[PDB]
């Protein structure tokens, strides 16, 4: 449950 | 790279997917839309789409 911030 | 709380909101920009997160542990002023492809929550998307 993650994401990459851009 | 950072763990993901929820999905606030939904959006296309530039023709992709964009969804508006709030990050864990973070505050609400750190809230970042991020492209569909940036997220690895399968499960916050599907609860996401099916609930909206």
């Amino acid at each position: 449950q993650t994401a990459r911030k851009s | 790279e950072y763990a993901v709380e929820k999905i606030i909101d939904r959006r296309v920009r530039k023709g992709m997917v964009e969804y508006y997160l709030k990050w864990k542990g973070y505050p609400e002023t750190e809230n970042t839309w991020e492209p569909e492809n940036n997220l690895d929550c399968q499960d916050l998307i599907q609860q996401y789409e099916a609930s909206r």
